[PDB]
């Protein structure tokens, strides 16, 4: 799954 | 004589796959007479060659600043590889060497808690929403606030403080007009750190 | 030649009637060939003669540390008087002067809010009690904790942080065994600052 920060991609496992 | 300063990438750049971390090697006090500088870069001791020299910059004090920049892989940084910058110059009887890397030690996941304003603050024009971030290591971190998908910029965040258990903590304080709180707007504390799942967590706070 | 460093009094010392605030003029890199240091102290330009020299101290890197201490009245410091140390030494082309005073600008009164632990912290071994202090000027402050009239020492406090209105804020975080919180015990954050009534306030927190 992924984390987004204000629309912007942080990281995915 | 010339001196060297080696800077790490920004925490945010190492934590966001969508960004590009870099290490920066700065040679100040380069003389007009011998402006030529040689850079050798090493990653855990192996020489790498993909660095690029930034444009030379003349300084108000009749010296040049020379800067080499080396891009880095997020995981090389986060796995704690050591980056070495080696500077050589005619005014330098011996090459200067400098190293950096992520602070050494077991990464620990921040615990992120949101704290509503005190009932005693409710008299005031504006109120404080706090976000306590504790138990994190290393101390590289980013903390930002938002509401309804938009950045909330009226915040200040304390420097990381070394806690008695060897981790760090800090507080972030977001100040909002009291009517924005009374109106039930949901505000969120966003934390980026390497030891969080996907490097990211969000904790929300609203009128109860 | 030597270098001079001039240090203020402890905020606590200027804020408690019982304590003796002092201002300290430290002279490092004093040579062995020329250990003699002349100190001249001025308070707002007026020379004073009551400073006292500390025992000279060998540093083992070929130099002495030579220190003069000037006692100050609480009101003189807080009224913003300027303290000048002038250092003369045979290794100086001329006397090094330094000055210190409290930081300038209307003092402002800390607003002191104790914040209980988050519900989400509640299944952990210990919990954090927060004493949030904001709106204070100058940044000189002291924060401590206690419970049932006994000191509570297991806390850490952030440095003061300059806020967008030009005042400062900090938080102090006390960690206590969860059980101690759950059982309704009262914990108290004590804050000393010039702009508080009696240079002192105490706020309490309990479940
Ligand atoms: C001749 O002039 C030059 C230039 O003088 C400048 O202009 C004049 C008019 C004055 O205003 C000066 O103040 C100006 O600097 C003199 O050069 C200076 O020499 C100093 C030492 O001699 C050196 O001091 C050291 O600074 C370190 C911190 O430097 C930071 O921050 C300062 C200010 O806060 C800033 O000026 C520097 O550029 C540097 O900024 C960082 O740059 C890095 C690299 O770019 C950034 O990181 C990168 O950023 C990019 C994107 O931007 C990306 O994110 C990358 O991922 C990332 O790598 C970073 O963001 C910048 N930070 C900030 C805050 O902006 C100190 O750490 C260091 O301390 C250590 O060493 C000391 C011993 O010397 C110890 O006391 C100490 O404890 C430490 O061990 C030094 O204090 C100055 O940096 C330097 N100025 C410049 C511009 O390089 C020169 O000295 C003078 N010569 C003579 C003979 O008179
Ligand atoms: C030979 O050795 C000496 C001694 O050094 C020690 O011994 C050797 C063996 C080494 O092991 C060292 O590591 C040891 O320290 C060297 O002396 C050093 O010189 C430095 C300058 O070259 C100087 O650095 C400057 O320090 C300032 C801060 O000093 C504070 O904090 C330091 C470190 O945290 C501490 O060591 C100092 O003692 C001093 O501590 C404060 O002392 C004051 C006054 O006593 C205390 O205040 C009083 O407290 C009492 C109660 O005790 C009472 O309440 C009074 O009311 C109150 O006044 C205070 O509590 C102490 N504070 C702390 C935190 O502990 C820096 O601010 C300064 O920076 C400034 O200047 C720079 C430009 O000039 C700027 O870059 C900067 O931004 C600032 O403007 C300097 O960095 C060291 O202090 C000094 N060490 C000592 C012990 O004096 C010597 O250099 C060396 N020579 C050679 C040739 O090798």
């Amino acid at each position: 799954d992924c984390a987004w920060h204000l629309g912007e991609l942080v990281w995915c496992t | 004589g010339p001196s060297v300063f080696l800077f790490p990438p920004k925490p945010k750049d190492t934590l966001m796959i969508s960004r590009t971390p870099e290490v920066t090697c700065v040679v100040v006090d380069v003389s007009h007479e011998d402006p030529e500088v040689k850079f050798n870069w090493y990653v855990d001791g192996v020489e790498v060659h993909n660095a690029k020299t930034k444009p030379r910059e003349e300084q108000y004090n009749s010296t040049y600043r020379v800067v080499s920049v080396l891009t880095v892989l997020h995981q090389d940084w986060l796995n704690g590889k050591e980056y070495k910058c080696k500077v050589s110059n005619k005014a330098l009887p011996a090459p200067i060497e400098k190293t950096i890397s992520k602070a050494k030690g077991q990464p620990r996941e921040p615990q992120v808690y949101t704290l509503p304003p005190s009932r005693e603050e409710m008299t005031k024009n504006q109120v404080s929403l706090w976000c306590l971030v504790k138990g994190f290591y290393p101390s590289d971190i980013a903390v930002e606030w938002e509401s309804n998908g938009q950045p909330e910029n009226n915040y200040k965040t304390t420097p990381p403080v070394l806690d008695s258990d060897g981790s760090f903590f800090l507080y972030s304080k977001l100040t909002v007009d009291k009517s924005r709180w009374q109106q039930g707007n949901v505000f969120s504390c966003s934390v980026m750190h390497e030891a969080l799942h996907n490097h990211y967590t969000q904790k929300s706070l609203s009128l109860s």
